[PDB]
C-alpha cells in the first residue's frame, strides 16, 4: 500500500519503531547535549522562521523539537510519530500547557493526513553515518506538505569521507575472524569458515571515535540539499573521491562523518559530528578493508562509495579504492545496518 | 537490533 | 502453517533467526569454555549412549554438538537448523570429512521431515532465565522424531529463584528514571513520564552476576523433565515460593539461575549457571520489585513467579510476593524478552 | 534484539 510499506521489510519496521518506542531510547538522543542544544540554538535563533508558522515535526520522538518551535511562536506545529511514543508526547503537550499548539498526529509521515500545508518542516532524521535508517527518505517525502519557499530545518547535509591508519583495529578485527582459522577447535577443524568469517567481520561499519591524526588525506565532501533532493535521489547514492595522500603508510579504511546546516533566515547553524569537534552519540564511523593499501605521501587514491537502499531500512555499501600509481586495489562490501558499536 | 549508539558521557 | 509459525511473530522469528546466522553469534556461544566443555564431556564420557547410535542434534548451529557425537561414534547424525547458519555447518561436515555421518538438514525441526526415528536427541536450547527464547518447545517437539526409550541430552533442567538484597542496583532505576523530573530541561517539563520512565526500567529483568551474599534464602527450584514434558507444559509456568528468610533486610527481588543434567548410561554431568559456580554466557538474572519488602530473618516469604509465553518467542512475567508476618505486598511485571545487560 | 549476552572474557 503506502510508500513506506513498500520500500521496508515488515520484521524491520516493527523493531525499528519497538526500540524508538522506549523512553529510554528517547532519553539517550534528548541527552546528547550537542544535538539537543543546536537544535535548541538553530530554531531560537531564526524565530522568525517560526513565529505564527504551520510546522511540521517529522518523527516528533518526545516531541521535544515541537517544543522547540512553540518556543519559538510558531502558531500550529503538526508532531507525527509513529511509534508508541506518540502517546508519552500528548502527555508532554497536556502537562506543558501547550494543547492550543502542539498537534500530536500519530503514524507514519507516509500514511497520516494532515489538515494544512506547511512552512516549515523540522525533523532529526540522521541515523549513523548519515543515512542509516532511511529516514532521510521520510523526510523528503513530507515535501508533500510543504508551501512553496517553504524550509527545511536541517536544510543541507554534508557526508566527510577521509583515508585512515589505525593497526590497532585491524588487527582487533582480523584477530575475533581468526577464531574461524582453528583446525582443531575442541577437535574440530573450523578453517575452511576462516574466508566467511573474515568476510562477515568486515562487513561491520566500526562505530566509535578516534584522534584526527590517523587521517592520512584531506576530507572528501559529498551534499545533499534537502530543499532539492526527491526519495529517490537516495536509492542509490554514488560518491566519488580522489585523495591527495598527505602521509605515507597503510590505509585501513575509509572514515566517515556528517554535518547538517540549518539555513534560516537570521542565521545558518551548523550541528558537525565531524572528529575535530565536540562528540556526539552519532560518533564516527569507519569502514576497514579487509586489505589495507600501502599509499605514500603525493600518491593519489581514488574510487567509488556507493550506497545502495535496501528493505531493511538501511544501505548496502560498496567501496572501491585504489592507489593510482601502483593499481593496487581494495573492493569492499558493508552492511550498514549491522554496526560494531566499539566506543568504550 | 542496534538503531542509535549509546551518548557519550 | 506449521506449529513454529502458530506461536510466533514473524518478526521476531526474522530478527531470531538473523542472529543465530551470524558466525560472530556461534562464535559467542561456542567460546563459553563451560557451555561448550561441558556439553563435550556429558557426550564422550556418555559414549555407549552414542556408539552406532542414529542423533538428532536441533538447533546445531555451526554443527559443533553434532561433531562431538560423531567424536563418541554415533553412525547417523541428523543436525537441523533453521537459520543460514546451515550452509555453514554443510561447509564443515564436508571439511571435517563426515558427509557419511553428518546430514545437515535446513529448517525448522517443526517443519523438516527425518527419514527415521533417532535414539538420542542432542541440544542447546536454553535461553537467560533458561526459558527465553522458547526454543526449550522445539526440542520437545522433537521427542516426535525419538524412539521408545530414547534419550535426550540435556535430560532435565531446573530453575532456581532465590531472593535478593540489593540497594545499589534497586536505586540506579530511579537515577536513570529521574531524567525525566526535571521541570525545565531546554525549558521543557518532564515531570509527567517520570512514573512512566520508572515502570519502564522496572519491567527489564537485569543480566549479570553477583556476589552470592546478597542472597536472603535458600533457593527453591521448579524442575523442568524433557523425557516427560509436552510443549503445552511451558506456555503457562507457575512456580510458587515459600521462602524462609535467612537474613534480615530489604527484599529488593528475585535472582534467578538454571541447571540442565546430562543423565547417560556411564554418568550424569551437570551444566551450572549458578552463581557458585564458574560464570557462563548464560550470567544470572534478576527481577527487581519496584516497592521492596522488608523481611527479617524467620519470616517467610511467599507467592509466586507466573510466566506466561508470548509469540515473541518469550514470556511475560508476573511475579506477587508478600510477607506473611506483616502482610506487606509486591507485584511485579517483566518482560523476559527486553533484558539490561547489565555485565561489564 | 540481543538474544545471547556475550561469553564472559579472560
Ligand atoms: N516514517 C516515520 N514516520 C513517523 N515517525 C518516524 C518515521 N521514521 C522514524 N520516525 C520517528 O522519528 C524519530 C527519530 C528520532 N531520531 C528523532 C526524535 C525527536 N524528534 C528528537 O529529536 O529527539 C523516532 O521517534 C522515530 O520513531
Ligand atoms: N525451531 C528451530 N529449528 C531449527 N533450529 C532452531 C530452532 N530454534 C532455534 N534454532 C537454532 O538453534 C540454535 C541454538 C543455539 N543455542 C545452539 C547452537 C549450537 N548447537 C551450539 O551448541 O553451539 C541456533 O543456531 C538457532 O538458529
Amino acid at each position: 500500500r503506502s510508500v513506506f510499506s513498500e520500500r521496508t521489510e515488515e520484521s524491520s519496521a516493527v523493531q525499528y519503531f519497538q526500540f524508538y518506542g522506549y523512553l529510554s531510547q528517547q532519553q539517550n538522543m534528548m541527552q546528547d547535549y550537542v544535538r539537543t542544544g543546536t537544535y535548541q540554538r538553530a530554531i531560537l535563533q531564526n524565530h522568525t522562521d517560526f513565529k505564527d508558522k504551520i510546522v511540521l515535526d517529522v518523527g516528533c520522538g518526545s516531541g521535544i523539537l515541537s517544543f522547540f518551535a512553540a518556543q519559538a511562536g510558531a502558531r500550529k506545529i503538526y508532531a507525527v510519530e509513529a511509534s508508541t511514543m506518540a502517546q508519552h508526547a500528548e502527555v508532554l503537550v497536556k502537562s506543558n500547557n501547550l494543547t492550543d499548539r502542539i498537534v500530536v498526529i500519530p503514524g507514519k509521515v507516509e500514511e497520516v493526513s494532515l489538515p494544512e500545508q506547511v512552512d516549515i518542516i523540522i525533523s532529526e532524521p540522521m541515523g549513523y553515518m548519515l543515512f542509516n535508517e532511511r529516514m532521510l527518505e521520510s523526510y523528503l517525502h513530507a515535501k508533500k506538505y510543504l508551501k512553496p519557499s517553504g524550509n527545511m530545518f536541517p536544510t543541507i547535509g554534508d557526508v566527510h569521507l577521509a583515508p585512515f591508519t589505525d593497526e590497532q583495529l585491524y588487527m582487533e578485527q582480523f584477530t575475533k575472524a581468526n577464531f574461524w582459522y582453528q583446525p582443531s577447535f575442541h577437535g574440530v577443524d573450523l578453517s575452511a569458515l576462516r574466508g566467511a568469517a573474515v568476510d562477515e567481520y568486515f562487513r561491520q561499519p566500526v562505530v566509535d571515535t578516534f584522534d584526527i591524526r590517523i587521517l592520512m588525506a584531506k576530507s572528501v565532501k559529498y551534499t545533499v540539499n534537502f530543499l532539492e533532493a526527491k526519495e529517490g535521489d537516495l536509492h542509490r547514492i554514488e560518491i566519488p573521491f580522489k585523495f591527495h595522500m598527505l602521509h605515507s603508510g597503510l590505509v585501513h579504511g575509509l572514515a566517515f562523518w556528517f554535518d547538517v546546516a540549518f539555513i534560516g533566515s537570521i542565521m545558518t547553524v551548523w550541528l558537525s559530528t565531524a572528529p575535530t569537534e565536540p562528540l556526539t552519540h552519532w560518533y564516527q564511523v569507519r569502514c576497514l578493508f579487509q586489505s589495507p593499501l600501502f599509499a605514500k605521501a603525493g600518491d593519489t587514491l581514488s574510487g567509488t562509495c556507493l550506497l545502495i537502499a535496501n528493505k531493511r531500512q538501511s544501505y548496502d555499501i560498496s567501496i572501491v579504492a585504489q592507489v593510482d600509481q601502483t593499481g593496487s586495489k581494495s573492493s569492499n562490501l558493508l552492511d550498514l545496518k549491522n554496526p560494531f558499536f566499539r566506543y568504550t | 537490533g542496534a538503531i542509535r549508539p549509546a551518548a557519550p558521557r
